[PDB]
């Protein structure tokens, strides 16, 4: 009772952070199981680092107003969440926002540390209103194997770990020769720029494989 | 049978001739898929000629709609039967009630557009369980006629056919009973005289190169209609009173 | 009478239950009516019509 | 029909459900919030959109 | 013979070559519409819901 | 990053059983359990009957004198005969019987790799003192659902017309269900169980099946 295994024929990838990869041919029923399982893992468990918290140099609170910035503090916390952080063996790093002036602070406006990589110099952190303006603060990263909300750090910033911005799988019929109906599984995923999508898939179901390491034998 | 019913299905099944109702009540001496022999009670029975009613069940045969009609015994060996009780079930009748179809587990919910208007979305369990499967009986006929050129032959000798083609026919040219067939298979070999082709140029040239005796007999044989595939359950041969019956017949 | 017979079941009064997608395995919001409907196959067979 | 019941059920709001009144960077993490069961398909929420 | 090869040829002759679909009570001109053939197992024709 | 593993596999009947997996992380019991349900229901070994050559019979649409079961129905009964093999991918069993009475699944000829899980299984009954039915019951082994129809392309001189092909049922699995309940292992934050209560004809063991399922599952992961 010999079995049918595909290997991905095409990765059709848009730009860099975006990828759409097709895997064909499958066995009937396998497209949905592979797609769904790989999606559930790709989403809620992926190793990565962003921002769990930042001290406010201006005030003590998430609700306040900064002199020289119209953005509400929660608004800036949002932007901080959208900052791409890939950290090396240093488990928890911390940076500073040091800059001031007549124009917005970007992600290239942050101090440069030893094991820290910002993928986007382009990123908008917050705008700078006129003149001197008091702004510089410090930002501490955090690690997770999954997604941890802001309210969950019990004893505030939403911690976005999983590099995946979006994951979708399209199952369509695949035609092989004398085989009538098969699965053609098309994965489509966007990332935050830290880990590229192509390898992201790989680690994603390597997790799945590792969860299955307690069971099978033979082929290997 | 219906899971949900009225109570009329019984009356319909019985009153329609499809079922087999016991003329006289008694015990079944013999139960066969072919026939059923019931021993009559003495009270119901007339004094002379003695004892039993034998019901010969109708077996697989062509209906008017090209469907199938087959009776199955609903009773068991050595069982008491009441007068006017179902001794067998026709097609689409269960235990004396009327079963026109099959009840099944159904969920009301939009599923991915696959049931867009009234369109029905059925599982694989159903097609595998072969429960909605249906049996068709088609009557095909082959006619041997008389043309001024000559009489038509039902012979198994057919111009232009491989051994695979003539295999499914007996020596006489008619397909064997029970042989499964599909579209294009020859059910009945038939050949009709057409003499003198009146072939032309390069055709001639071709026959000259390859040396073929192209026949004076055209192939009229009855073959299974395209796309329909089934098993032969019977064969009949009608002959003019006074013409010699062929080997198979 | 139907609901009463359903009480003699173990099955709900609503006639609706929870159902799960065979694909994602996740539940379906809301209950969906499930039951047994006697169904007929008419003969309009597609390998007649085609 | 099926489709409009789909978009209607998608975009309609209840008074309360999971994820009521929270804030999200955009549609991406809104869908991401919903699919994982944390936030209800329909809940009153402020989100940043472009 | 319905040899195994020809299906691949039919895939070719089908590609850019639209077919006309029509229903019984043709009323307005949209009663006929042209589509692109997609080869399908089965004897039934598949018609887009929006149409 | 705790990996799961099995725990007590509780047999209940010869038909079905409940298998359990203790160490499941957040939400993983679903991502596993459903994906397991899928491969369990779809891809799995089976030895379902295929070719049956009965005694005096050309085709399924007749009636053998001395049995109240139409040939077709007898075939349908044989399709539901559950067996298991060991070293053979096809085995031909010889069924013989006579005399008035029910013919069960235990009336065949035992073979080295033959195991009849339901000796009570009714093939057909027998209505007369002398009527005898000899049949070659050709059981082969495979996966999924192979109908009797798709069996003929290959063809190749199936000429013995006494041989009736039937549809292949190959699958142990009838019904597979999974429930994830919170399993509190003595020390850990929140972990879940997986109770997969499956259903079988008895021709496949729970550990066998649940093993090969995950086997194929990770086997598809070979892309990387």
């Amino acid at each position: 009772t010999e079995f049918l295994k595909p290997r991905l024929v095409d990765i059709e990838q848009v730009s860099s952070t975006h990828a759409k990869v097709t895997l064909e041919p499958l066995e009937r029923g396998f497209g949905h199981t592979l797609g769904n399982a790989l999606r559930r893992i790709l989403l809620s468990s992926m190793p990565g680092c962003a921002v769990t918290e930042v001290e406010i140099d201006g005030v003590l609170h998430e609700y306040s107003t900064k002199e020289g910035v119209q953005e509400d503090i929660l608004e800036i916390l949002l932007n901080l969440k959208g900052l791409a952080v890939r950290v090396q063996g240093k488990d928890e790093v911390i940076l500073t926002l040091n800059k001031s002036g007549i124009g917005p602070v970007t992600a290239a406006d942050i101090t440069h540390d030893g094991d820290v990589e910002i993928v986007k110099p382009q990123h908008v952190i917050c705008h700078l209103t006129d003149e001197n303006a008091s702004i510089s603060m410090r930002i501490k990263v955090q690690r997770g194997r999954g997604y941890v909300p802001a309210s969950t750090r019990i004893h505030l910033v939403d911690a976005c770990y999983s590099p995946v911005e979006r994951i979708a799988y399209n199952v369509e019929a695949a035609r092989v020769e004398q085989r009538t109906d098969l699965d053609k599984l098309v994965i489509e995923m966007e990332t935050n720029g830290t880990i590229d999508p192509e390898e992201a898939i790989r680690r994603a179901a390597t997790i799945l494989a590792e969860q299955l390491e307690a069971f099978v034998d033979l082929e290997v | 049978k219906p899971l949900v019913g009225t109570g009329m299905e019984r009356a319909v099944a019985v009153d329609s001739g499809v079922t087999a109702v016991a003329k006289r009540g008694g015990v079944v001496q013999y139960v066969d898929a072919s026939r059923i022999v019931i021993k009559v009670n003495e009270d119901e029975m007339y004094p002379g000629e003695a004892g039993i009613d034998i019901y010969n069940l109708t077996k697989y045969t062509r209906s008017n709609q090209n469907t199938c009609i087959n009776q199955m015994p609903c009773v068991s060996l050595g069982e008491p039967v009441e007068r006017g009780d179902v001794l067998a079930d026709g097609p689409s009748t269960d235990l004396g009630e009327l079963a026109l179809g099959q009840n099944m587990r159904v969920a009301f919910m939009p599923w991915n557009g696959y049931n867009f208007e009234d369109s029905i979305l059925v599982s694989e369990r159903v097609v595998q369980e072969d429960r909605f499967t249906t049996i068709h009986i088609q009557e095909l006929a082959c006619v041997s006629r008389d043309t001024k050129l000559g009489p038509e032959e039902i012979t198994a000798d057919i111009p232009n056919v491989g051994e695979a083609a003539l295999s499914k026919l007996d020596e006489s040219g008619i397909v064997y009973i029970g042989a499964e067939v599909t579209g294009g298979d020859i059910l009945v070999g038939k050949v009709t005289p057409k003499g003198e082709t009146q072939l032309t140029p390069e055709e001639k040239l071709l026959r000259a190169i390859f040396g073929e005796k192209a026949s004076d007999v055209k192939d009229s044989s009855l073959r299974v209609p395209n796309g329909v595939s089934g098993t032969v359950i019977d064969v009949q041969v009608f002959t003019r009173d006074g013409v010699e019956k062929d080997k198979r017949a | 009478e139907i609901k009463e017979l359903l009480k003699l079941g173990d099955l709900p009064t609503s006639g609706q239950i929870r159902l799960y997608d065979g694909r994602t395995g996740e539940q379906f919001e809301r209950p969906v009516t499930v039951g047994y409907m006697y169904m007929l196959k008419l003969n309009h067979l597609v390998d007649d019509k085609m | 029909q099926d489709v409009v019941l789909g978009l209607y059920y998608m975009t309609r709001d209840c008074v309360n459900a999971k994820g009521e009144g929270m804030v999200l960077t955009g549609p991406k993490e809104a869908e991401r919030l919903y699919r994982s069961g944390l936030a209800s398909l329909h809940a009153r929420v402020k989100v940043r959109i472009t | 013979r319905e040899e195994a090869v020809v299906w691949d040829i039919l895939d070719e002759v089908i590609r850019e070559h639209p077919v006309l679909l029509n229903r019984a009570p043709t009323l307005h001109r949209l009663g006929i519409q042209a589509f692109e053939p997609v080869l399908i197992e089965g004897k039934a024709i598949q018609l887009h819901p929006l149409v």
